[PDB]
């Protein structure tokens, strides 16, 4: 299947209390592989998945240098944003960035991303064509005109289609035993009477990877959306994910309900019935 | 200035079995700003040895974090998460249910 | 790991030739490349920058190409002029850091086209203290090479090109001198092959 | 593999 | 406009400390230090983004240290200089977008065992020969700067109080007067060529001016011969009617 590499960075100013805190994390698909935290003692990009520990000392030197440069860049950008928005040096602000690339099953470039948010809102984003910018407000329009005149997008595109894709291909191969593995969900049902005329059926999916999954309850084969209690897919903490869906049913009618489980790691969808 | 309140789930890594070591999780997501305190509680008292995942965020820019600790569930011990965030007048306390 | 190579490392060419200067690098994962020129004793002048997403860049008589996967860049100097004589340096920035990594450079000499050569050896006298003098060998065409003296008490500088711009006239010269009795302009350049028709002014 | 930040100035 | 470095030239005795300064292009966020010896490409020392020193090489050994305390200007200090430190120290800054490096004119360092061998040039101007004038209707003046050490000179021609460039050629490098001697002194030659009629105007005044970079007025000097300080040495000639 197709794969993604993503980096997510967060800078948060804290005026009077030193320079902004910068945290960056890198992912391949749903698996984190590196981190950097400007407040941490090491001052190094650090490994967060076993397969990236294969990389030698030059890699860590290189990545540390590059992520620290980003830290400084986003320090600069926080200062500029203050000016663009006419905001005081008193308050704390947040600058986020996401970038990375998608590749198909043969390893070919699919899509690129390069985007910013200021204080939780869209600021500026590279369009899918990787040639054009979307400015979300008047301040970001200043940045957009600056970047258009300087043809900044061309070297951003080069990274997304080049360096990004080559890194992802390398990571996918080095970590193929875990990254290209599929762990299908282990499923079960629970059943709890809540009164003498109603009972809860809860359908569980556990230990699955990747995170994408669909859990659906059907009654007589019909829609149960409004009546389904569904939690957001959540990390187990060991590299896998969990989810459940629950319906309240009339006692004695359990056999009328089916829970449908769809996941990439299943040969065919599962149908569960109490 | 955006403010978004955290969604909170408290749950175990594996289905609970009394007397068997496990991990207790609190997953907080969908929040902004990123400053947050998340404590795990055993019988109402704060657990000291709690770690968390590195700060990250979703497509919509809202943050998420997993906090976790090793624990051995028993029949009568009660567990909860306590979440302290600028969007909440008081911390939100959510009790652990073994089937949720 | 990255090695930037510039071969040939020295060139001597006739003025007007359309030139190619070579750069190669062992690691293809470069972000951009920059060409510079440097005159002896001086700093670096930036000439062209080529981004990894560009195949070529142009500025006046200069073009540069880039072929990342082949690990090559070429600097083209159209209609080369004596004033182009300098050391040309290639440098690359890696995808993995911000510094430039430099080649050692190619030294370029562009010889002037001497349309009407007048080779001659003159004696010139000190403005303050004659009887002190030097010997000037001048106006020879760029096919002439000035050798070092057989005598270690005789100093001979290499050929220098001057340009009298508003007369549209260029000339080569070498200077020889010696605080020594047997040294005469007639014999100053005897260790060189000078043109048969070199003018030696009559004895005073 | 991290990018360079040339061109990222607001 | 350009990147500015000071001092342009620096001569010192072995064991002395030295400090160079760089003032980058204003809007440039990155600053780089390089070291260069004759015939070689510049070698990387260190670079800054704003005030942060983000990469240094092994050539930035313990005696070498740089800072850029406010962003803006940077300082490179070398402790206990050794003769092996002698080199051109180059500073550059780069643009926010392309990262094109723009270099200063460099700070050229010469470290000596002692200062006893330092000498300013003697300068002589040699006048155009009558035979050149007869043969070509042109007139070449020659300047010789001789006996100087070390090899830090800048030679320029001045005609009637203004510096000239047209018709000038100066040797690219000085030559050694005694190539077999370890601390050989140097010589340098230049030509200025003008039309015969220009030389023949006795109104015309020609000056070969040689800036020598030597000792600071403050350097320790215990020899009876005059302290060989940084100075200008010139020779002059007047046109001749005949």
């Amino acid at each position: 299947g197709s794969h993604s590499m993503r980096y997510f960075s967060t800078s948060v100013s804290r005026p009077g209390r030193g320079e902004p805190r910068f945290i960056a994390v890198g992912y391949v698909d749903d698996t984190q592989f590196v981190r950097f935290d400007s407040d941490a003692a090491s001052q190094r990009m650090e490994p967060r998945a076993p397969w990236i520990e294969q990389e030698g000392p030059e890699y860590w030197d290189e990545e540390t240098g590059k992520v620290k440069a980003h830290s400084q860049t986003d320090r600069e950008n926080l200062r500029i944003a203050l000016r663009y928005y006419n905001q005081s040096e008193a308050g704390s602000h947040t600058l986020q960035m996401m970038f990375g690339c998608d590749v198909g099953s043969d390893g070919r470039f699919l899509r690129g991303y390069h985007q910013y948010a200021y204080d939780g809102k869209d600021y500026i984003a590279l369009k899918e064509d990787l040639r054009s910018w979307t400015a979300a407000d008047m301040a970001a329009q200043i940045t957009k005109r600056k970047w258009e005149a300087a043809h900044v997008a061309e070297q951003q595109r080069a990274y997304l289609e080049g360096t990004c894709v080559d890194g992802l291909r390398r990571y996918l191969e080095n970590g193929k035993e875990t990254l290209q593995r599929t762990d299908p969900p282990k499923t079960h049902m629970t059943h709890h009477p809540i009164s003498d005329h109603e009972a809860t059926l809860r359908c569980w999916a556990l230990g699955f990877y990747p995170a994408e999954i669909t859990l659906t309850w059907q009654r007589d084969g019909e829609d149960q959306t409004q009546d389904t209690e569904l939690v957001e897919t959540r990390p187990a903490g060991d590299g896998t994910f969990q989810k459940w869906a629950a319906v309240v049913v009339p006692s004695g009618e359990e056999q009328r309900y089916t829970c449908h489980v769809q996941h990439e790691g299943l040969p065919k969808p599962l149908t569960l019935r109490w | 200035m955006i403010q978004r309140t955290p969604k909170i789930q408290v749950y175990s890594r594996h289905p609970a079995e009394n007397g068997k070591s496990n991990f207790l999780n609190c997953y907080v997501s969908g929040f902004h700003p990123s400053d947050i305190e998340v404590d795990l509680l055993k019988n109402g008292e704060r657990i000291e040895k709690v770690e968390h995942s590195d700060l990250s965020f979703s497509k919509d820019w809202s943050f998420y974090l997993l906090y976790y600790t090793e624990f051995t569930p028993t029949e009568k011990d009660e567990y909860a998460c306590r979440v302290n965030h600028v969007t909440l007048s008081q911390p939100k306390i959510v009790k652990w249910d073994r089937d949720m | 790991k990255q090695e930037v190579t510039q071969i040939p490392a020295a060139l001597s060419v006739p003025e007007g030739e359309n030139l190619v200067l070579n750069c190669s690098f062992t690691d293809s994962a470069i972000y951009n490349l920059q060409w510079f020129r440097q005159d002896p004793g001086k700093g670096l002048t930036s000439l062209l920058l080529i981004q990894s997403s560009q195949r070529e860049q142009t500025s006046g008589r200069l073009n540069a190409s880039l072929d990342k996967s082949s690990g090559r860049s070429t600097l083209y100097i159209a209609a080369s002029q004596p004033g182009d004589s300098a050391t040309y340096l290639c440098a690359v920035r890696m995808d993995s850091s911000y510094k430039l990594i430099f080649g050692s450079g190619t030294r370029l000499l562009v010889r002037p086209d001497i349309q009407n050569p007048d080779p001659a050896v003159y004696q010139l006298r000190d403005s303050k203290s004659s009887d002190k003098s030097v010997c000037l060998f001048t106006d020879f065409d760029s096919q002439t090479n000035v050798s070092q003296s057989k005598d270690s008490d005789v100093y001979i500088t290499d050929k220098c090109v001057l340009d009298m711009r508003s007369m549209d006239f260029k000339s080569n010269s070498a200077v020889a001198w010696s605080n020594k009795s047997d040294f005469a302009c007639a014999n100053a350049f005897n260790n060189s092959i000078i043109p048969e028709d070199t003018f030696f002014p009559s004895p005073e | 593999r991290y990018p360079l930040t040339l061109g990222w100035c607001f | 406009t350009g990147v500015s470095q000071n001092p342009r030239h620096k001569i010192t005795k072995r064991g002395q400390n030295v400090t160079f300064r760089c003032d980058p292009i204003s809007e440039h966020n990155r600053l780089y230090w390089y070291r260069q010896t004759l015939g070689q490409g510049p070698e990387f020392l260190t670079y800054f983004q704003n005030e942060a020193q983000l990469e240094k090489s092994r050539l930035l050994s313990d005696r070498f240290s740089a800072e850029r305390p406010k962003g803006s200007f940077s300082t490179l200090e070398i402790q206990r200089t050794e003769q092996g430190d002698s080199a051109m120290y180059l500073c550059a800054s780069s643009s926010w977008d392309t990262g094109e490096l723009f270099f200063g004119e460099g700070s050229r360092l010469t470290v000596l065992e002692d200062l006893k061998n330092v000498f300013p040039p003697e300068v002589a101007v040699f006048e155009p020969s009558e035979a050149e004038i007869s043969h070509t209707q042109k007139a070449t003046l020659v300047c010789l700067a001789t006996g100087f050490y070390p090899d830090h000179v800048e030679l320029s021609w001045w005609v009637n109080g203004k510096e000239v460039h047209s018709g000038v050629c100066t040797d690219p490098q000085p030559l050694k007067e005694q190539p077999a001697l370890n601390d050989s002194r140097y010589a340098l030659s230049s030509r200025l060529r003008v039309s015969a009629t220009f030389w023949q105007n006795p109104r015309n005044h020609f000056r070969c001016q040689v800036q020598f970079y030597g000792l600071s007025e403050n350097d320790e000097w215990t020899q009876d011969r005059a302290k060989p300080v940084t100075q200008i040495v010139s020779a002059e000639a007047w046109g001749r009617a005949d």
